[PDB]
């Protein structure tokens, strides 16, 4: 999975993320870049333009929760399946979310990290984060 | 015996576009794999025969291969990854116009909640604006063959609109290859187009061979109205192009009666 | 197909990229190779080490092709016909790879031009690169 070197570059970067902001910015961008996803979030209210989306407080708040789940995944790279089993079941059975979108959100997250960190978001740190997004996506798809 | 799925497709949100196959609503759907590992669709139409397209059948073959060359190079599954063995393939005799083949299995499948044929219609359900459901194993928004089944809910579109989109004009001497994806569908009086202008989940590579299914609410039965032919639109071009099942019905019935 | 508004977003964002296009191309390939090692198998003849001059050269050609697509957004299939045959028929590049390189270009732009990488511009570019990727794969067989 992650060399210990990669684990290290990852948690090093994560420790600097604005926990209150990057989750809302990733979710916010998912909804603007892949607009078909908005149908899942009618209880968030106004998503009708990119500013509406990016300034919506429910997007920001739900974003925090998504980021928090990625924080959980970081703590448990060895058991992403168990860690995400309940969430996988919710997204599948209750929400009917196509599992392709887990990878899209992941990737949008990577884009946001690159956006905030610039040059520190080097190719090798990207590569390690790509392992993490894939691992989180597979685990979220696992109960499908 | 056909067209009565245990768990018929029933999306929570009636929004034209993509949906997850949450309930397992397409037991007629099969998965074909070519000798160079490309996933495509086929559609179970009775206990022993499937429809698919001629282009699907030709993947990784010379444009001179025969049904006998093709048949032993295919792999086919139904239900929960159940390999079924093929006895033969029958190409439509005018497959450059009607993009179709039939597949005969060496034995009948046993029907259950995950494996069941769709009915072939005698009625022409392809009125412009008719809402159907197209399931498929094609590539998704990451260009990966989907791990889980998904469908698109879509209307039949105006034939002239679709012709102008891909060919610029209905008039033969004014036609030019205008396809937004750089390959041209087979379009004629034997086909219909489906879709709407929307940035969406669309059908894409590998979805061909799958059915445009219509639910006849009076009979409460599901029918294959089209077989998807042009699976290359992928939300860049605006329409999928489907072979009209009513236009091949007689050929299908004769073929099955003969083999 | 891209809306007028998308095309305007793409033309402006890529006009700002300007002479950086090569470097950004090269970095996107470098990210792709390291994040998704299977992509390296299409380039067994390359020096793929960090800072390889052969990669910078190729990044420049990739950039020029995208510039040409951007210049001819209403006629992309035609402008890319030679490339589309190259990728789909001769090289047989699996479609998945185009989404990998597309993502890595986006990452590279975000890291280099954060002021230009707004949500709307991100959406328009993703759509543009998904149109390029589709044109380059529709002939894949
Ligand atoms: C890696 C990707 C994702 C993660 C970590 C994630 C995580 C979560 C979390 C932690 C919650 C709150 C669950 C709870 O309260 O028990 C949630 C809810 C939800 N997620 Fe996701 N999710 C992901 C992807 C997606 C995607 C792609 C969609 C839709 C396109 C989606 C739609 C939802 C919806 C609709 C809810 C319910 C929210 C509400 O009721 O207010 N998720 N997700
Ligand atoms: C936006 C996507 C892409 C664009 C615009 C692009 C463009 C090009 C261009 C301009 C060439 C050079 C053609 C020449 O010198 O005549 C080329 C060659 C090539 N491309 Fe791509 N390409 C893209 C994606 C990919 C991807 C995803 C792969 C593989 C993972 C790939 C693999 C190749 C290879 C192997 C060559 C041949 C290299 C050589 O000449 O030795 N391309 N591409
Ligand atoms: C296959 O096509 C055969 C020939 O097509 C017919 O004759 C040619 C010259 C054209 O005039 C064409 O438009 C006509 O359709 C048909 O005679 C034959 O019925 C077709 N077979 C099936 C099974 O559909
Ligand atoms: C919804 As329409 C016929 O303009 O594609």
């Amino acid at each position: 999975h992650l060399t210990p070197e990669e684990k290290s570059a990852v948690t090093a970067l994560w420790g600097k993320v604005n926990v209150d902001e990057v989750g809302g910015e990733a979710l916010g961008r998912l909804l603007v870049v892949y607009p078909w996803t908005q149908r899942f979030f009618e209880s968030f209210g106004d998503l009708s333009t990119p500013d509406a989306v990016m300034g919506n407080p429910k997007v920001k708040a739900h974003g925090k929760k998504v980021l928090g789940a990625f924080s959980d995944g970081l703590a448990h790279l060895d058991n992403l399946k168990g860690t995400f089993a309940t969430l996988s079941e919710l997204h599948c059975d209750k929400l009917h979310v196509d599992p392709e979108n887990f990878r899209l959100l992941g990737n949008v997250l990577v884009c946001v990290l690159a956006h905030h960190f610039g040059k520190e978001f080097t190719p090798p740190v990207q590569a390690a984060y790509q392992k993490v997004v894939a691992g989180v996506a597979n685990a979220l798809a696992h109960k499908y | 015996v056909c067209g009565k799925p245990k768990n018929p497709a029933n999306p929570v949100q009636r929004i034209l576009g993509g949906h997850l196959d949450a309930k397992g609503s397409f037991p007629w759907q099969a998965k074909m794999v070519s000798h160079h590992n490309l996933t495509t669709g086929a559609t179970l139409i009775n206990e022993q025969w499937l429809l698919t397209t001629a282009k699907n059948l030709f993947l990784n073959h010379s444009e001179n291969a025969t049904a006998k060359d093709i048949a032993p190079t295919l792999t086919l599954y139904v239900g929960k990854k159940q390999l079924v063995e093929i006895e033969k393939v029958v190409l439509h005799p005018n497959y450059s116009q009607v993009d179709i083949g039939l597949i005969k299995l060496k034995q009948k499948v046993s029907v259950n909640e995950r494996v069941m044929p769709i009915c072939l219609p005698s009625k022409d359900y392809a009125e412009v604006g008719r809402v159907g459901y197209v399931s498929g194993w094609g590539r998704n928004a990451n260009f990966k063959f989907t791990d889980h089944l998904k469908y698109v809910m879509l209307p039949v579109a105006d034939q002239d609109q679709c012709i102008r989109h891909y060919e610029g004009s209905t008039v033969p001497e004014k036609k030019t290859p205008k396809s937004p994806v750089g390959v041209q569908p087979i379009l004629n009086e034997h086909t219909f187009c489906a879709g709407m202008s929307k940035y969406q989940e669309d059908t894409c590579y590998g979805d061909a061979g799958s059915a445009f299914a219509v639910h006849d609410l009076e009979e409460d039965t599901w029918y294959a109205t089209g077989i998807l032919s042009f699976d290359k639109s992928c939300a860049v071009a605006e329409y999928g192009v489907y072979v009209k099942v009513t236009s091949i019905q007689d050929w299908v019935q004769k073929t099955i009666a003969e083999n | 197909v891209l809306s007028p508004a998308d095309k305007t977003n793409v033309k402006a964002a890529w006009g700002k990229v300007g002479a950086h296009a090569g470097e950004y191309g090269a970095e996107a390939l470098e990210r792709m190779f390291l994040s998704f090692p299977t992509t390296k198998t299409y380039f067994p003849h390359f020096d793929l080490s960090h800072g390889s001059a052969q990669v910078k050269g190729h990044g420049k050609k990739v950039a020029d092709a995208l510039t040409n697509a951007v210049a001819h957004v209403d006629d992309m299939p035609n402008a890319l016909s030679a490339l589309s045959d190259l990728h789909a028929h001769k090289l047989r590049v699996d479609p998945v790879n185009f989404k990998l390189l597309s993502h890595c270009l986006l990452v590279t732009l975000a890291a280099h031009l954060p002021a230009e990488f707004t949500p709307a511009v991100h959406a328009s570019l993703d759509k543009f690169l998904a149109s390029v990727s589709t044109v380059l794969t529709s002939k894949y067989r």
